[PDB]
């Protein structure tokens, strides 16, 4: 289904290794109850990756969504760095502005993959030797009740 | 054109009755020989001007960046030309325009594309500068002025000049050609806009009714106060009878020439205070003809 | 003119000008000239915020050191190590080759100084993510540590 | 803008500078750079 882990399909991303989420098997609707809130929003996408990264070495991947139509232009994905509650931008700000990657998505539907290029270790790919050390992924999903 | 010494008989009088009639309508409208001959004149002088030179760097500057498939060339354009040419109304600098695409100025046919281009490519703003067609981009600007000459001479509404721009036939003039400026369709042009202003307040759902095939002998005769069977009468003697061109019923009311054709046979009805049925009697005492009995 | 280089900056579009001749006309005393411009600023923030998208946002460390352990055999590897502190000794030598060589200064104020040149393309960067993410890499902000 | 803002990756040359170091001028970082190891770049790029 849209939970699989498989490698990436476009032409470019062969290597790439994606690992696919579906909102609607989190069950985080559910959480609370239907009477504080109808609605149930996105508004930041955090992700953790508790690799054994080296000194001065760094992970690279990216998460993205499914749909890429209903939200504003750039705001569908967003690319992980060193991977410590750390989302795509260097300074996040609530109070800026620009809406933040992952606003206004819905929680009771859609998918969400993290892709990490260059997986692939018959091509070498510089990620190879060093997601196989990654353990778990965790995302720290900022959603709102409206 | 036509030679006087070589001339039929019949031709001269003709000639003669067409002078008259034209001096005594130039002396009803006070104008002068020359303003006509300005109005009717097809010969452009091709000497650059401070306002021809205006009007190019405002088109210019207005007009740059333009994209084809966006807009209309001539709609874009038309706003420039107005306020370069002293005009009142943008839409009446629009019908110039294409007025002058129908009519394609000077030695080098001009029109509104060619226009464009040569301003886009072989223009330089600000400088005086010897272009090949630059004469032919100062005989088409003439024209459009001349054309505002024509519209503010005539006294024609902006939308009935629209539409004699937009259908010469339904002003009766030859179908498929551009509208003429000569000093025949200038007259008749004159004629119109003043039927136009004696029909006073109904004048606007008159031109409304005449633009579409709507107008008819009753709404007519209420707009000119006029008896409604007078005028069906009329158009029943005018269609009766040979006019050139032939009057019919699905053209006696939607062409301007049919109304025209109809308004002289009840003007001359009741300058003899008969009935259009007396004219019709009265045009029947062709006795010194061998045609008919 | 000045906004102009900075939305060619901001955005790639060095072709892009929009503030365009002839706004001042001295037959009517450059009347509505300021309108024309205010126009053409109009056009330039529409178009600006019509192009605009989020952008990934990403960080690399590079490590000289490994980098320059690493360049091809005839361009001469080496790590800083045993050239630091032999060019300390005498400064009339060099290491390296082509634009990743670590040599003294060469203008007049500046023969005492030591740089060592890195080479953007020779750091390969632009392939650590797949061409799909973006066609364009820009450099935001650039931090050293020593 | 910061500091090196909109460069572009593909090509392009950096260069680090370490004034007075030549130990025959004695210069002042001379002792210290000896002691210098390696070296770290955090380029701050972004993908548009």
């Amino acid at each position: 289904g849209n939970n699989n882990l498989a490698f990436g399909a476009g032409t470019d991303t062969k290597t790439s290794l994606q690992a696919s989420v579906s909102f609607a098997d989190l069950k985080i609707r559910e959480d609370y109850p239907a009477s504080l809130g109808k609605i149930r929003r996105i508004k930041q996408i955090s992700v953790t990756l508790p690799a054994l990264l080296g000194p001065y070495q760094d992970v690279q991947a990216i998460l993205s969504y499914g749909d890429k139509a209903g939200l504003a232009n750039g705001c569908e994905a967003l690319a992980v760095s060193h991977g410590m509650n750390d989302s795509g931008q260097f300074q996040l700000d609530f109070n800026d502005g620009k809406f933040l990657p992952f606003e206004g998505i819905a929680i009771d539907q859609g998918t969400l993959t993290l892709s990490f290029p260059n997986a692939s270790m018959p091509e070498k790919g510089k990620q190879a030797t060093m997601l196989k050390t990654l353990n778990d992924i965790i995302l720290h999903i900022r959603y709102t009740i409206k | 054109k036509t030679n006087l010494s070589a001339i039929s008989d019949k031709q001269l009088a003709t000639l003669i009755r067409k002078l008259n009639t034209i001096t005594s309508w130039l002396h009803t409208q006070k104008w002068s020989v020359f303003q006509l001959f300005i109005m009717t004149s097809t010969s452009y002088n091709k000497t650059l001007t401070p306002e021809i030179k205006n009007l190019l760097d405002t088109v210019y500057h207005g007009l740059q960046g333009f994209d084809k498939d966006k807009a209309d060339l001539l709609h874009v354009m038309a706003p420039y030309i107005a306020a370069t040419l002293q005009l009142s109304s943008e839409n009446v600098a629009h019908s110039v325009l294409l007025w002058a695409d129908k009519l394609q100025p000077g030695d080098g046919a001009m029109t509104a594309e060619k226009f464009w281009d040569w301003l886009n490519t072989k223009y330089t703003p600000g400088s005086s500068e010897a272009v090949e067609t630059q004469e032919h981009i100062v005989q088409y600007c003439q024209a459009l002025a001349q054309l505002e000459m024509v519209y503010h001479s005539t006294g024609i509404n902006e939308n009935a000049f629209r539409l004699f721009v937009t259908k010469p036939e339904m002003f009766g003039a030859a179908t498929g050609a551009a509208p003429a400026h000569d000093a025949l369709s200038l007259i008749m042009l004159t004629r119109f806009a003043d039927w136009v202003n004696a029909l006073g307040e109904k004048a606007s759902s008159v031109l409304a009714a005449f633009e579409a095939n709507s107008l008819t002998a009753e709404q007519l005769a209420d707009a000119m106060n006029l008896d409604a069977n007078l005028l069906l009468q009329a158009s029943i003697q005018a269609q009766n009878h040979q006019h050139l061109p032939p009057v019919t019923p699905e053209n006696a009311f939607s062409c301007w020439t049919s109304i025209n054709t109809i308004l002289q046979w009840v003007n001359v009805a009741q300058q003899l205070n008969v009935a259009p049925q007396g004219v019709s009697a009265l045009v029947g005492l062709d006795y010194i003809q061998s045609m008919k009995e | 003119l000045m906004a102009e280089q900075a939305y060619r900056w901001e955005l790639n579009d060095d072709s892009a000008r929009f503030i365009k001749p002839g706004a001042w006309q001295g037959t009517y005393a450059g009347l509505l000239a300021g309108e024309t411009l205010m126009l053409s600023l109009a056009q330039m923030e529409d178009a600006h915020l019509k192009r605009d998208k989020r952008a990934l946002e990403v960080e690399r460390t590079v490590s000289l050191a490994e980098v320059y352990a690493g360049l091809p055999k005839d361009n001469g590897p080496f790590s800083l190590a045993q050239e630091i502190d032999k060019l300390v000794s005498q400064g009339s030598g060099s290491a390296g080759s082509g634009n990743n060589n670590l040599a003294f200064g060469a203008g007049t104020d500046t023969k005492t100084s030591l740089q060592a040149s890195v080479s953007f393309a020779d750091l390969k960067i632009r392939e650590d993510y797949p061409a799909s993410l973006g066609k364009i890499r820009r450099i935001k902000q650039i931090s050293v540590t020593l």
